[PDB]
């Protein structure tokens, strides 16, 4: 209700602003926190090491909402075609930001949530036995 | 405008070399 909901949010604030201030003393919240910004911090390094081929490629997208799913699907299974590695994954999550940025830009800001839908399924059912036979996100972090 | 199949491969290309530098074979 309205009530738990004002108490969950100022929690949520908290807990968030902690995990930033603790991250940025090589400290973490938790696992998941430091998995979330190993996360965010590779995908920066990446989009700034690669800043020119991946604004070039980034640049080359043709976003309608009918045809988002197809483009989104097409690109990942060719990411993935001949396997998976942690680099591949990082530059999955740069794409599906990069295709949100492009969609909002765009005036086609409901795609967001069907992005970020694509994406945690694709996690789920492609890319999750890998991650585990490779020591999970933790070994991301400490990779 | 470069295809899709350009794109996905140009970025399967640079995921790679950063996989490369971080990650053992």
């Amino acid at each position: 209700g309205p009530l738990g909901s004002m108490s969950q949010s100022n929690r949520e604030l908290v807990v968030d602003f902690l995990s930033y201030k603790l991250s940025q003393k090589g400290y973490s919240w938790s696992q998941m926190a430091a998995v979330k910004q190993a996360l965010r911090e590779a995908g920066d390094e990446f989009e700034l090491r690669y800043r020119r081929a991946f604004s070039d490629l980034t640049s080359q997208l043709h976003i309608t909402p009918g045809t988002a799913y197809q483009s989104f699907e097409q690109v990942v299974n060719e990411l993935f075609r001949d396997g998976v590695n942690w680099g591949r994954i990082v530059a999955f999550f740069s794409f599906g930001g990069a295709l949100c940025v492009e969609s909002v830009d765009k005036e086609m800001q409901v795609l967001v949530s069907r992005i970020a839908a694509w994406m945690a399924t694709y996690l789920n059912d492609h890319l999750e036995p890998w991650i585990q036979e490779n020591g999970g996100w933790d070994t991301f972090v400490e990779l | 405008m470069r295809p899709e199949i350009w794109i996905a491969q140009e970025l399967r290309r640079i995921g790679d070399e950063f996989n490369a530098y971080y990650a053992r074979r």
